[PDB]
């Protein structure tokens, strides 16, 4: 169960980062997929998941709205735009994926290597 | 011994007054030298966790946590045993979880310290297990109570049995609990949830107490998924009790009994009756006149029906009233009482809906006027149409006599509703000057309160506020699990199918509450319709602290209504009148009461005034 990442890097506010994660190892429909977050020595935070939760994504109170979880089912791929980055975003992202669909992004079982994002 | 079977009511007095010098001292260190303190609100807090836990223990042992009874009554006795005995057997495995998930923190946070006292955080998390002990052993005593009574089915040494076993098990080889794993058995997908909520239900609708059934929902939750995050998720019954604005919960309690028990409510009523008396109706006014003075100092609708009924439907029969307006009037006159601030509502709402509770206070204080003055012209109007006779106007002397010796008791809403709406006060520190100022009230300008008297109503604040601890702390463990899986978008998507426009959202969610209000008591319909009705509010564009504003006079509404009101109770027992009676009597003024409602809901300009 292979998952790699893609994207990230250093932006102003609003700089409008993408993320992408390709997953390889195990059915794309069955694994709930998703991202979650952790400051740079802070405990980690769920973003997304798709898969989890029946009917709409899972979003974190303090990323509704700004940030928007797509799927590719043909390349097997979870994309994560976001709009408006204030600075308290500069974090590691890891992509993660486990076998049983409930929205928990943050204890999945699987999880890659992790991309930074860096706001000023 | 005979001073262990009263432990908690010792150690939540003796903690309380401790917490309640440490804020007055904070308070006049802040505001009269401009040095604060900063060990001050940390300190309250860790002693508050130690003293709502110790409240949910006096809860667990007289068994007045709240629960829901409206189908539970209606079983036969034979069928009600069973339900009975499996509902101890649901509190067994809640007080189980507790003792286990709260050794499992208090032994997992010992290295993080908190800044201003110096301690580790385990001293706080210590409460958990080691007063749930104590639940435990409360727990015994009362099932041996409810098996003395033939209450339940399974002898209560069996009980003991299972409860040292299990926690046997729970200390020594947890693994044996992997049988009862749920998701090695069931494979519901991703709509578990969709499920546990029906179980919920069930629950619900059985007699469980909703603590423990919103407690059982989660642990259902978890064991249908994934057992590994509960683990994690229970902090948050410790997380939701370290809350500086649920200290004011047993403050603004027990500032409802200090001015009822230091005899200060006749000296308002006096007064009162002084100013009004002598107009058209003019008992109606009084009555609705010092329920209006006496909101400003408690926040509870049934400490006003308490303490102002017997004075009031006296009052209103000595001039030829009949009973049905009397009882009607006194029980209508109560909901002004959690409107106006301060209002014990109001901060559970704020509680649950994370809101400002300065704002929802000073929102709901219009709403409070509007229905005083709708009361007091229906009132008008059905004694005009009566025809009742009209008392002498009050001697000059006596009117200027009765205010100057209810002088100091009407000070008490400028210190709070004024210590507020100025900014001088949060609401916490309104709560603890307005106790301060009730102590020196009752012990040295009326000298009527004692020590012993005082550490009474203490311990009854304490065990008052315990059993919304309960449902505060297992409510804010249920709502993440609730909120994580969206079902309230999906009934968000269900109304706005339904409801066209945000108007028509609005009726149909006050429709909901008025119907669920005439069955389910207002404490409890709360806490289970709330959490999943305030993200809908949210989503719909609704503002929340007029929706809190709404959904309390909604609520207030319920305990009028007449197959299940609190208020009708209450009054129907300190007025000496069939509940029948005061039910028909309340009838004519759900009038002013509905109108308020209305042109709150079409003009929420109104209440959204002061706020801004
Ligand atoms: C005369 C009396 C007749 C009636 C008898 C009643 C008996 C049932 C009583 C219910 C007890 C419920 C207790 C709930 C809290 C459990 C406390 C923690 C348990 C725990 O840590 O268990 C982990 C897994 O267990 C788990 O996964 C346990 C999850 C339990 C969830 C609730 C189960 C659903 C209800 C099933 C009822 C069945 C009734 C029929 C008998 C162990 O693993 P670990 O990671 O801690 O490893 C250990 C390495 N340190
Ligand atoms: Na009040
Ligand atoms: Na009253």
């Amino acid at each position: 169960v292979q998952l790699q990442e893609s994207g990230g890097g250093l932006v102003q506010a609003g700089g409008s980062l993408r993320l992408s994660c390709t997953t390889s190892g195990f059915n794309f429909d069955d694994y709930a997929i998703g991202w979650f977050r952790q400051a740079p020595g802070k405990e980690r935070e769920g973003v997304s998941c798709i898969h989890c939760t029946a009917y709409t994504p899972y979003y974190a109170r303090s990323v509704r709205d700004r940030f928007t979880i797509s799927s590719d089912n043909a390349t097997n791929t979870v994309f994560l735009q976001m709009n408006n980055l204030r600075p308290e975003d500069t974090a590691v992202y890891y992509c993660v994926a486990d076998a049983t669909r409930y929205p928990y992004p943050e204890f999945y079982d699987y999880v890659g290597q992790g991309t930074q994002v860096t706001v000023s | 011994m005979k001073v262990f079977n009263k432990l908690e009511e010792w150690l939540g007095g003796s903690l309380f007054i401790g917490m309640f010098v440490i804020l007055v001292m904070q308070i006049f260190s802040r505001q009269i030298f401009n040095s604060p303190l900063i060990w001050s609100e940390e300190l309250s807090r860790l002693i508050f966790v130690y003293v709502g836990l110790l409240g949910v223990s006096m809860g667990i042992r007289s068994q007045q946590h709240i629960m829901i009874d409206f189908l539970y009554a209606k079983f036969p006795k034979s069928m009600q045993k069973i339900i009975f005995t499996i509902i101890q057997i649901l509190i067994l495995a809640c007080l189980i979880f507790f003792l286990y998930f709260g050794y499992d923190l208090f032994i997992k946070k010992e290295e993080i310290e908190i800044v201003s006292l110096g301690i580790s955080m385990k001293w706080m998390y210590l409460a958990l297990p080691l007063i749930t002990l104590l639940m435990l052993v409360r727990f015994y005593q009362a099932y041996s109570e409810n098996y003395a009574q033939n209450k339940v089915y399974i002898k209560p040494i069996f009980i003991l049995a299972l409860m040292i076993i299990l926690v046997l098990i729970a200390f020594i080889k947890p693994e044996l609990f992997k049988i009862l794993k749920l998701s090695n058995y069931f494979d519901l997908g991703e709509m578990t949830i969709y499920y546990v909520l029906i179980a919920w239900l069930v629950m619900i609708f059985f007699g469980v107490p909703v603590g423990w059934s919103l407690l059982v929902a989660c642990i259902l939750y978890f064991a249908l998924t994934r057992w590994k995050v509960v683990y994690f998720a229970a902090d948050k019954l410790v997380y939701s009790l370290d809350s500086f604005s649920l200290l004011s919960v047993p403050f603004f309690i027990l500032t409802g009994i200090l001015m009822n028990g230091a005899g200060i409510t006749e000296r308002i009523f006096n007064f009162a009756k002084a100013m009004l008396g002598h107009y058209t109706g003019g008992m109606g006014h009084v009555n609705v006149a010092a329920s209006l003075i006496f909101s400003g100092m408690s926040g509870s609708a049934i400490a006003d029906a308490g303490g102002l009924g017997q004075l009031e439907i006296k009052a209103m029969r000595d001039e030829g009233y009949d009973d049905d307006i009397c009882g009607g009037l006194t029980a209508a006159s109560c909901i002004i009482g959690p409107l106006v601030p301060p209002s014990i509502s109001m901060i559970i709402y704020g509680v649950i809906a994370n809101q400002s509770i300065a704002k929802l206070f000073l929102a709901g204080f219009v709403p409070g006027f509007l229905t005083t003055i709708a009361l007091m012209i229906m009132n008008y109007f059905v004694c005009k149409k009566r025809g009742y006779k009209k008392t002498a106007k009050a001697s000059p002397k006596e009117r200027w006599i009765a205010f100057k010796k209810s002088f100091w008791a009407l000070l008490t809403p400028i210190l709070i509703i004024g210590g507020i709406f100025s900014g001088i006060f949060t609401p916490t520190e309104a709560a603890v000057i307005a106790t301060f100022y009730s102590i020196i009230l009752g012990g040295f300008i009326y000298k009527e309160l004692t020590v012993k008297s005082f550490f009474k109503h203490c311990v009854e604040a304490v065990a008052i506020s315990g059993v919304t601890v309960l449902m505060i702390m297992t409510v804010t463990f249920f709502g993440d699990i609730i909120a994580r899986e969206q079902v309230a978008m999906r009934v968000a998507e269900i109304f706005i199918k339904y409801a066209t426009s945000p108007m028509m959202v609005l009726v149909m969610i006050n429709l909901l509450l008025l119907f669920l209000g005439m069955f389910i008591d207002a404490l409890a319909l709360q806490f289970l319709v709330l959490p999943m009705l305030i993200p809908i509010a949210e989503q719909v564009g609704i503002d929340l602290v007029f929706f809190g504003v709404m959904t309390t006079l909604n609520m207030m509404i319920g305990i009028l209504t007449p197959p299940m009101g609190m208020a009708l109770f209450v009054v129907a027992q300190v007025g000496k009148m069939s509940v029948s009676t005061v039910a028909k009597g309340v009838l004519p003024f759900l009038l002013p009461i509905f109108i308020t409602l209305v042109i709150i809901t079409i003009f929420p300009q109104i209440i959204l005034f002061l706020p801004n």
